[PDB]
């Protein structure tokens, strides 16, 4: 509303809760994004372990930071894939988006584009590196001087010139009729006889006179029209009925959403809802009010974990299940994970609860608070990817009635839900299984990008994976873009940006 | 201030005998008025650190890993019983995340909350980490009073140190400090009672050796050894 | 002995919903109620009578142990019993363990642990 508030010139806001939901959102779907994603941002000093330990692959990953840079003229033409690869083989840079200016709209940040759009010379590239200097070295690229390239220290500056509601009004999220909260309300009894799996449980410690956390960051996220129908997870609420009538206004637009009234610490809630073959659990508190003890706000939620964890079932342990919590002090994290601990005084993101993305702290965000300042570019980037679009002309539709108004089946609303999603997959039984075991990461990027036009990302390794020793332990870590001589086990997930079809 | 003046009246009553004093004490906002009002009740003994329990630095201060255990006393008269008891299970959390092998005792304020102590996974209670809950045992003695009146009395000189003190007049009083001086203990009975029944054993006991023996530990290789309360003839 | 059971896994089983589940009569339910109850008994008209006045506590106790199985615990003696003068205070005061030479009179509670039948 501010005349003179002009976003294009760099007057950007971060709202804490509307990239914190986002965050915990995008970790249902791919489990350790947080842990990825705060990385890329947060200056953290590189320590070598010579111990074969989880931490130094973690480690190795943690140095690596986002940048900026324009492409190169030689650029101008090809296809996002090529390029890509021509970036990652040679100059051993991983590009993730790119700005695509349609002369009618600001030209907005396309994550992992497709082969079916080429390349104009006014392009920012988004790439990931340990440092400044290799980002820099892909503005200046010739393709004539630097056709081979043994090492990438040869790239120098010298160099030879129905009317049926389906979606909202834009098409960018799944969208239903509005309905009464007496139609998503449910017993214990009508959950335990409910079918679901493989859904989305957030657990809320809200009451009349807590603040709203404001779910509605939560679940557009995880239904952002890149995903089918029957693909959506479903997300079932439990907390305080009182306070989601609160703030079911704003969630009622949404297909899949279910609320069962009962105390999150209650192990039969818990298993009325059938937590223990869920897709991903969240623990949300929204007491940050009290002003008495100061560093013990994220009280309940470590109990609410330890409950979960602590839980059996008949066909298990409830550790392997994963869970998500929200931790207002980074003094805590050590007690989520009570099963190794290296040293109580360590750092947050050396902590093994942060490592394995099970534990998230809004501390985060106050580094994204300077990377912005550093790089102005970096909050548009995280917001697109994270968001799962939210164009300034979506936020403007939003703002001026405060909800989501449903649109209509056009070829433009179908062909505008054909961003990529982030996902996670295994080499246990995909098509790269014969590359699951003895083979390097570049190959598997290389061969995944230039088949499926998909962007293989960062590797979440188990924890107990060096080890020759048989743990039965499930806990993994993120690592964030390994090198190409890099090799993984096939007991390995990976991070992709998976394409619309 | 009644908290630690009751506990050390106990725990330092001089009617231990062959026992140290050791209490190191710790707290978050200082012993203000406790300085003036009692200090520890000793000068050259018992100490205070000004440090919080949750600090790994400050648990490092006071050498945690070198005590027999932690102790954690609850305020009763909290606003908030629930969020009273979850600090104390923070505050045990904290203490088996920097030592897991070490004896935990701790005041609970609601019995539903016990569970939460079980969820942690280096809490053994079979080691000896148990948790006294002041509500369970408060209403369980007032209930058991209802069924026999004066048990609560009974009860508590059962554990409770009390000194001993001499009454020549012949008032009730002397008869209730008799059995005042009575304590509990804990001994493993002597290879002779194998294959005896609890009566016959507690005849011979009380007759022979003047102790009345209430409970044994039975095996049943299925589970924990449960406490039989004056076991029958049957076993 | 407060509580009257709840065992570790009764607790286990009562935190799992936090409320008390109803099962069905079985063998091994009726057996698991054979624990002793507290309770109280006056030797004015029990089977104890003739040795309510001018009896040895030991002596109740061993036969009393020996007879029903009971473990005879302390002396519930009422507070103006010593005293000669008709007091109508009905007030009492707990006695622990009173030694095997330690004389009751007639009109005094013991505690006990009674068995199931």
């Amino acid at each position: 509303n501010i005349p003179s508030w002009n976003w294009k010139e760099g007057d950007d806001a971060i709202c804490l809760a509307e990239l914190k939901l986002g965050f915990i959102a995008q970790s249902c779907l791919a489990q350790g994004l947080s842990t990825m994603l705060a990385n890329l941002f947060s200056m953290r000093s590189f320590i070598k372990i010579e111990e074969d330990t989880w931490q130094k692959y973690y480690l190795e990953g943690v140095s690596n930071e986002m940048y900026t840079e324009y492409l190169s003229s030689a650029f101008v033409g090809l296809s996002f894939p090529t390029v890509c690869e021509l970036c990652f083989v040679k100059l051993k840079l991983l590009m993730i988006a790119i700005e695509y200016k349609s002369a009618n709209r600001e030209s907005r940040i396309l994550i992992n584009p497709g082969n079916h759009l080429k390349i104009q010379e006014g392009t920012l590239g988004f790439f990931i590196a340990s440092d400044a200097k290799e980002v820099k070295r892909a503005f200046f690229y010739c393709k004539a001087c630097h056709d081979d390239i043994t090492d990438p220290k040869r790239i120098k500056k010298c160099g030879c010139k129905s009317n049926v509601k389906k979606y909202d009004s834009t098409g960018m999220f799944h969208w239903c009729a509005p309905k009464e909260i007496e139609k998503v309300i449910l017993t214990r009894s009508e959950a335990a006889m409910t079918v679901l799996s493989g859904h989305v449980v957030v657990c809320i410690f809200g009451d009349v006179s807590s603040a709203l956390i404001g779910l509605r960051n939560l679940v557009m996220p995880l239904r952002a029209s890149n995903f089918h129908y029957h693909e959506l997870k479903h997300i079932v609420f439990v907390g305080s009925i009182e306070y989601l009538k609160r703030e079911w206004e704003t969630l009622h637009n949404f297909p899949k959403v279910s609320i069962l009234p009962g105390t999150p610490l209650s192990r039969a809630d818990l298993r009325a809802v059938n937590i223990n073959l869920c897709d991903m659990c969240v623990i949300l508190s929204a007491n940050q009010n009290n002003i008495d003890d100061t560093s013990l706000q994220d009280k309940e939620c470590i109990l609410a974990s330890l409950n979960i964890k602590s839980m059996q079932f008949d066909d298990t342990t409830g550790v392997n299940i994963p869970i998500i919590t929200e931790l207002v002090n980074d003094t805590n994290v050590q007690f989520l994970d009570q099963d190794d601990d290296d040293d109580p005084d360590t750092e947050l993101y050396l902590t093994q609860p942060f490592a394995c993305g099970t534990a998230f702290a809004v501390s985060v965000l106050d580094s994204l608070m300077s990377a912005t300042y550093f790089n102005d570019n970096i909050l548009t980037l995280i917001r697109t990817l994270v968001t799962g679009g939210a164009t300034p002309e979506l936020e403007a539709l939003i703002a001026e009635e405060n909800a989501l108004r449903g649109g209509y089946s056009t070829p433009q609303t179908l062909a505008n839900r054909d961003r990529c999603r982030v996902a996670q997959l295994a080499l246990l039984d995909g098509p790269f299984a014969d590359l699951g075991d003895g083979g390097c990461y570049g190959d598997l990027f290389c061969k995944a990008l230039k088949t499926y036009n998909m962007l293989c990302f960062g590797i979440y390794r188990l924890r107990d994976a060096h080890l020759s020793t048989p743990s039965q332990c499930t806990k993994r870590y993120v690592i964030t873009n390994p090198p190409y001589e890099f090799e993984l086990v096939p007991t390995d997930l990976i991070f992709c940006l998976m394409q619309f079809d | 201030l009644e908290s630690v003046s009751n506990f050390l009246k106990d725990f330092l009553h001089k009617d231990r005998d062959d026992v140290n004093v050791e209490i190191v004490f710790l707290h978050n906002i200082s012993p203000n008025l406790e300085l003036e009002a009692l200090f520890k009740r000793h000068f050259t003994q018992v100490e205070f650190y000004q440090g919080s329990v949750l600090n790994p630095h400050d648990l490092a201060r006071v050498k945690i890993e070198s005590a027999d255990a932690c102790l954690i006393l609850a305020n009763k008269y909290c606003a908030d019983p629930d969020a009273e008891d979850a600090s104390n299970i923070m505050r045990v959390i904290s203490i088996k995340n920097y030592h897991p092998k070490i004896r935990i005792i701790t005041q609970m304020l609601q019995y539903h909350n016990k569970a939460h102590l079980l969820n942690i996974p280096s809490w053994n209670w079979k080691e000896g980490d148990d948790a006294i809950c002041l509500a369970e045992l408060k209403l369980g003695f007032i209930a058991q009073s209802c069924l026999a009146q004066g048990l609560s009395t009974m009860l508590a000189n059962l554990f409770s140190m009390r000194s001993f003190i001499k009454i020549e007049e012949d008032t009730w009083q002397k008869y209730y400090l008799e059995g005042v001086s009575n304590e509990m203990y804990t001994e493993y009975l002597s290879s002779a009672f194998v294959g005896l029944s609890f009566p016959t054993v507690c005849e011979l006991c009380f007759v022979k050796l003047k102790l009345l023996m209430i409970a044994i530990e039975y095996k049943s290789a299925n589970r924990e050894s449960r406490i039989l309360i004056n076991p029958g003839n049957h076993l």
